[PDB]
DNA sequence: CTAGTTGATCTCATATTTCATTCCTACTCAGGAGAAGGAGCAGAGCG
DNA sequence: CGCTCTGCTCCTTCTCCTTCCTCTCGATGGCTATGAGATCAACTAG
RNA sequence: AUCGAGAGGA
């Protein structure tokens, strides 16, 4: 529908202007913008009009003539065929959603990864528009590869729903149900959407909304509906904060506001961690987190994969150990005797980033600079890297034993070391074929080596933890080794889950590189003491083991 | 936006005023020198356009 | 709208061009540089009167330059158009996009909604003419045009008309 | 304590080599009680310069610039301090020389 | 980048005059250059340094 | 003309809950003149 | 004649204030910052 | 380069 005035193109057909020839993007940027609000050319095929929403709906009413089994087989106020197909602790998770909907507050709702987070939630939707006879609307969250999925599950379950994709469709609102977004593409359109108050509002990656001051949370929070849910990938990984922005984006009015949460509601001093008045260290801190702990379960669901998946052979905490050579010594030295400027500049490469100086000793003192070319000819220098040596002699053993091997790496430039390391600097690595990713890999092509990865002839798979989410696929992995301490233990959890999806019959091996007294092993404390405050948090056992954060704090620096 | 509390909004309000005060003159006859990390007091728009070698 | 204003154009003068040709110089250069010229304010400058007897005071030399700066004074005819104004122009082209007519130095422009709603646009017809309505609109024809908008570009000034009343049709 | 000290070790050295160096005579903060020119490059253009400039004192008193009654020969400096050399402009009369 | 007017003709392999070398204007008489940034392969295709 | 691919850019981000503290340390070294603003007071008119 | 009012006087606050040139010594160091992920544009070819 | 300080000169 093109509305362009005439009048301007009779005037420059009168006198044509090549200054104006950004007018026609401006035009077609307008056009774009019309699309999404009541038009579309070309974008019918993104679930929208001329797909199942509403015209391949006919292929759906002979079984079930707008009368599904929430309506004509075995109706009740759920429906009947699904829950048969549905499988334990769904069922009742779908009716824990249905006492959710009576609640008209929200909730939260995820179990450990390979469950089906997906799954148990379209089911309970279409049981809410066919059998508690919900007209919707209902609103959907994610990245576009896991809005592909959704809106595949959809059409596969129940045809009947009209669900469409919000990454480059048209009509939507125009038409009349359900709505598909990524968190982008949210923040993009802050126009009138916001104001659709969404009846069912459901979050996918609620841990792209764990901080507060985020834009993805704030601009998820500013949509308020009477049933706001998350559908979190993973509980609390960091912060209990990020606990409360989930619960204040679900629950807003069910917990206090960010103060009485951060100076009562956590579990370290603040909350009393003796508040058995014991020593200030957080050992005794119960009967107030508990408590805390025991008023949001009421509002969260958790199946842990031991619980029908059963079958996930042994995983392995293999922490490897290195020793730091007396070139990297000396450099460590040099720089703790100069780090102090300010004695934190602010962080700035002393403190917070001279961590990153001591990780850039620890693995590449060889390469150690920014100008890395005029040092490539005859660097990096596995000689100056002990780890470098582990790493050669794990990879050679599991070539020997025909293990296919999953390597984590840190930023991308220690990547580029590693791979020419492997592929030219030892003769005895390079006999070993490898396979390579970056977060700068294209998406089909990262999807081409998952695939071969996952039946690969190759012997080391070299990869970065940050790139892809939890369904980059790599059960074909047999062996796992941890470059270094991969920050947020989420990272550490997904990478080695990379081999551990639902399958991977053969066991694998995890490791994780370390260097003996460097911060390296201050780190790994930290992340241990995550993982307890996580575990505290999700289970309240009575763990009396807890690193002296007093000092620890202070020495973990460096 | 987040409903801080009355003396936070106030406090907020009193340090926005006092930095564009002493941005545009900084010297008020009172006790806060605003001064700069390093530890030199600010060169506020008045004191480059004030006094020899001051613009004018 | 055709009147007759006052102009008073300010004209530099390089030392080299003072001499006893001066004022013929002056004249000269404002006529070049002011006849015929765009202006928002005069909207098209047509005509210079009396050419013979012109007031260009005389001028002065700028301070650090040997330049001389004139204010030549000039009673001068303009058009310029006024939105709710009718004109009585005449056809230059027809097409689906609208209707524009041409009013001496400026052409009008009429859009899809300000002609009649009986007269829609006849392709078919050779010149295209506006055949539909009783009133057949020709390329070559004489309409009047009824004025609702001043359309200002830097190089040429341009406005909008209405042909919808019965008084607008053709002439 | 053994290397806790010596943290601030540096405290000292840098300390007296800032009011030395510079002449600021305080700690290095903001000019804070300063002194500036306490502590002076050791002139040497010629052995007689360097003589004086080694026998030199200098009052803070008249740095606020004021005209008045000091900065005069007292006749209590007879034989305590050179009656002939002092500077000319601002400093005349509040350095003297022994 | 940026080497200065005078003459580099009179400095040595060390960047620096030997004594007894008759220095006059503004030619060089200590050479130090800073290898620093930027830090771009492109300046390696262009002149290598 | 346009759909595809790929480079390029924009935002993400949040800290993690924390030790912990002294306190603040003072000598050298302004004052000078003028406006401003309050405070008191005394008398003059009122009731 | 007591009340009140008001200007008149005096007494603290309370700031705000001084040609041109040349050397040398030194103390500032920089007040933001993960790369990924996702989106947009730019190049390219039919 | 910047700012600050000192020294001296007309």
């Amino acid at each position: 529908d093109d509305e362009e005035e005439e009048n301007d193109d009779k005037i420059l057909k009168e006198l044509e202007d090549l200054r104006f020839r950004g007018q026609p993007g401006e035009a077609k940027d307008d056009g774009d913008e019309l699309y999404y609000q009541e038009r579309l050319k070309k974008w019918v095929k993104q679930r929208s009009c001329g797909s199942q929403r509403s015209s391949d709906l006919p292929e759906w009413r002979r079984p079930h003539p707008n009368i599904p089994d929430a309506k004509l087989n075995s109706q009740f106020k759920i429906p009947g065929e699904i829950y048969s197909l549905l499988f334990n602790y769904q069922k009742t998770c779908v009716q824990w959603l249905y006492e959710l909907y009576q609640q008209n507050c929200g909730g939260i709702i995820g179990d450990e990864m390979g469950l089906g987070k997906t799954i148990q939630v379209i089911a309970f939707i279409a049981a809410l528009h066919h059998s508690g006879l919900l007209t919707g609307p209902v609103l959907i969250v994610c990245p576009a590869t896991v809005m592909k999925q959704w809106c595949n599950e959809f059409q596969h379950w129940w045809p009947p729903l009209r669900t469409v994709i919000l990454h480059s469709m048209g009509s939507g609102m125009a038409s009349d149900h359900i709505l598909i977004t990524t968190y982008v593409g949210l923040r993009i359109h802050s126009d009138k959407l916001l104001k659709v108050k969404w009846q069912y509002a459901v979050l996918d990656e609620g841990h792209k909304i764990r901080n507060p001051d985020s834009e993805i949370s704030l601009t998820c929070k500013k949509l308020k509906t009477h049933n706001r849910i998350i559908l979190s990938g993973t509980p609390i990984q960091n912060n209990l904060t990020e606990l409360w922005s989930l619960f204040d984006f679900i629950f807003p009015g069910k917990l206090g506001t960010l103060p009485v949460f951060q100076q009562q509601f956590v579990i370290p001093i603040n909350i009393g961690g003796y508040a058995n008045a014991t020593n200030i260290q957080v050992q005794t801190g119960y009967k107030c987190a508990v408590a805390l702990r025991d008023l949001i379960s009421p509002y969260l669901l958790r199946r842990v994969k031991a619980d029908v998946a059963k079958d996930l052979p042994q995983k392995k905490e293999m922490v490897l150990f290195c020793k730091l050579t007396k070139y990297q010594r000396s450099k460590y030295l040099e720089f703790l005797h100069s780090s102090d400027l300010n004695q934190i500049q602010n962080g700035k490469r002393n403190v917070l980033f001279g961590i990153d100086i001591l990780r850039k000793i620890c693995n590449h003192p060889d390469l150690l600079d920014r100008d890395t070319k005029r040092h490539n000819p005859d660097y990096g220098d596995p000689k100056r890297s002990g780890k470098m040596q582990v790493v050669k002699q794990l990879l050679l053993l599991w070539h020997k034993q025909g293990y296919k091997a999953l390597l984590f790496t840190q930023s991308r430039q220690m990547l580029d070391i590693l791979e020419e390391f492997i592929s030219t600097k030892d003769p005895d690595l390079s006999h070993l074929n490898y396979l390579r990713m970056d977060g700068t890999t294209n998406i089909k092509g990262r999807q081409s080596l998952v695939d071969r990865f996952n039946n690969e002839s190759f012997d080391v798979f070299l990869l970065t933890t940050r790139v892809g989410g939890l369904g980059v696929n790599l059960t074909g992995a047999n062996r796992i080794i941890i470059f270094d301490p991969d920050w947020n233990p989420s990272t550490d959890m997904q990478a080695r889950e990379r081999a551990w999806r639902i399958g991977q019959k053969r066991e694998v091996s995890i490791y994780r590189l370390m260097v003996g007294g460097s911060i390296e092993e201050k780190i790994y404390h930290r992340q241990i003491f995550k993982q307890f405050l996580t575990n505290r948090i999700l289970t309240d056992p009575k763990q009396k083991r807890f690193f002296k954060i007093h000092e620890l704090h202070d020495l973990f620096s460096l | 936006h987040n409903g801080a509390p009355h003396h936070a909004i106030e406090e907020a309000e009193s340090l926005l005023q006092f930095h564009v005060a002493t941005y545009m003159d900084n010297d008020i006859a009172g006790q806060p020198q605003a001064l700069q990390k390093s530890g030199r007091p600010v060169k506020s728009i008045r004191a480059r356009l004030k006094g020899k070698e001051g613009r004018i | 709208m055709f009147f007759i204003k006052d102009l008073s154009l300010n004209i530099t003068l390089h030392p080299s061009f003072f001499g006893p040709r001066m004022k013929q110089y002056l004249k000269t250069k404002l006529l070049e540089e002011v006849e015929g010229s765009c202006t928002g304010k005069f909207g098209y400058i047509l005509c210079v009167l009396d050419y013979d007897n012109i007031d260009i005071q005389r001028g002065r030399i700028l301070p650090t330059d040997g330049s001389a700066e004139f204010n030549v004074k000039y009673r001068a005819v303009v058009f310029k158009p006024f939105k709710g104004e009718v004109v009585d122009g005449t056809v230059v082209s027809c097409s689906q996009h609208g209707f524009e007519v041409q009013v001496g130095p400026m052409k009008v422009f009429v859009t899809k909604h300000l002609m009649p709603q009986d007269l829609t646009f006849n392709a078919g017809s050779n010149p295209p003419s506006y055949q539909s309505s009783e009133d057949v609109i020709t390329i070559k024809s004489r309409i009047r045009v009824k004025i609702e908008g001043c359309i200002s570009q830097v190089s040429s000034i341009h406005a909008i008309g209405s042909i919808k009343e019965d008084y607008l049709g053709a002439i | 304590f053994n290397m806790k000290l010596a943290i601030n070790a540096k405290t000292i050295t840098s300390g007296l080599k800032y009011a030395l160096a510079t002449g600021n005579w305080g700690e290095q903060k903001k000019a804070m009680s300063s002194r500036a020119g306490v502590s002076q490059v050791l002139n040497r253009y010629t052995y007689s310069s360097t003589l004086s400039h080694l026998r030199r004192t200098n009052t803070p008193i008249g740095r606020d610039g004021k005209l008045a009654k000091p900065r005069q020969l007292h006749n209590t400096h007879w034989g305590l301090v050179c009656p002939a050399e002092t500077p000319e402009g601002q400093a005349c009369g509040l350095v003297k020389n022994l | 980048l940026r080497m200065k007017h005078g003459t580099y003709d009179k400095l040595d392999d060390d960047g620096l005059i030997a004594p007894g070398v008759r220095v006059s204007g503004e030619d060089v008489i200590i050479g130090k250059t800073t290898p620093i940034s930027p830090d771009e392969e492109e300046l390696g295709q262009r002149t290598a340094y």
